[PDB]
């Protein structure tokens, strides 16, 4: 039953990434500020900060295999801490542009980003961070990486080439592009985690959102409410629902079979620009970040 | 430069 609960929210800068601790009930949030923290958001408490630098931090993930953090910057870097110790793990020049988005692989040891250079590169952890494959042609900024959960040899990018190109590691090129028909670009993608539907979902500044089937390359429904540019939009792991959010400062719940809203919600903290979900669906935990802090709901 | 915020 839909029964949505506020768990815990605290207002800081503007929040452009968020994450969720799998095992700990942490949130990691990064800031336009260039600051990260991480919330214990059962207890309330800080449980570590950094300021990581002056630029926005756009994108954030644990890597809880190892006890990380990794974040992304506008000064061009990844930087990787330990969140036990709040040690600085590497430090290096990715893109000659801002970072918009890092992806972790689930069972291999590596990471992805995707960068304004118009590409998306990966690297090797057990390989001292090595580069190992720079994936090119998109035409305009990627916004959006993510692995196929039930393939993670595959991911997806959405960029503001209104395309998404999906891609096997090891390749140079896509195994193919989805022509959105979103003008505006794309801000977002994400998969459907479940073995039922070959899904995809993707989210514009053109106010719409939409689903895919990944093996026909067909659209498969355009949700539209939202009044202002759709920062992303995402399949939760375990709720028949869909989850977006947007710069008219709404977050919104769609079922997930007929693609109607159910709920809308304004939690009073402006825009809204990014969005996690507990990895194991612990009580039912959502998490969003906005223009004046961050929230994390429990949905049922 | 587009999506500076």
């Amino acid at each position: 039953k839909l029964d949505i609960k506020k768990t815990f929210s605290n207002r800081s800068d503007r929040v452009k990434g968020i994450d969720f601790h799998p095992t700990e009930p942490w949130v990691l949030t990064t800031l336009y500020s260039g600051r990260v923290e991480i919330w214990n958001y059962e207890t309330q408490v800080e449980v570590r900060s950094i300021q990581v630098t002056e630029t926005p931090v756009r994108a954030g993930k644990f890597i809880a295999r190892k006890n990380w953090i990794i974040v992304g910057s506008d000064d061009f870097r990844i930087r990787v801490f330990n969140y036990n110790t709040g040690e600085k793990v590497v430090d290096f020049e990715a893109h000659p542009d801002y970072i918009r988005s890092i992806a972790v692989h689930p069972t291999k040891p590596y990471v992805l980003s995707g960068s304004d250079d118009l590409t998306v590169k990966l690297w090797n952890w057990e390989n001292n961070w090595a580069l190992e494959q720079t994936f090119e042609g998109h035409e305009h900024f990627v916004m959006c990486v993510a692995f196929n959960p039930k393939d993670p040899s595959t991911f997806a990018s959405g960029c503001l080439d209104r395309t998404v190109k999906v891609w096997s590691l090891g390749q140079s090129t896509p195994n193919f592009t989805l022509t959105t028909g979103q003008e505006r670009g794309v801000n977002y993608v994400d998969y459907y985690p479940l073995p039922d539907k070959p899904y995809m979902i993707t989210a514009s500044d053109d106010l719409t959102i939409k689903i895919w089937d990944y093996q026909t390359k067909s659209c498969v429904a355009t949700l539209e409410g939202h009044m202002s540019n759709v920062s992303f939009a995402v399949f939760h792991p375990t709720l028949p629902i869909i989850i977006s959010g947007s710069e008219d400062g709404t977050l919104k719940i769609w079922n997930s079979s007929t693609y109607k809203v159910e709920k809308t919600l304004n939690v009073g903290l402006e825009r809204s620009w990014c969005i996690a979900t507990h990895p194991t669906g612990r009580k039912n935990y959502i998490a969003s970040g906005f223009d004046n802090g961050f929230t994390v709901l429990s949905l049922g | 430069k587009s999506h500076q915020e």
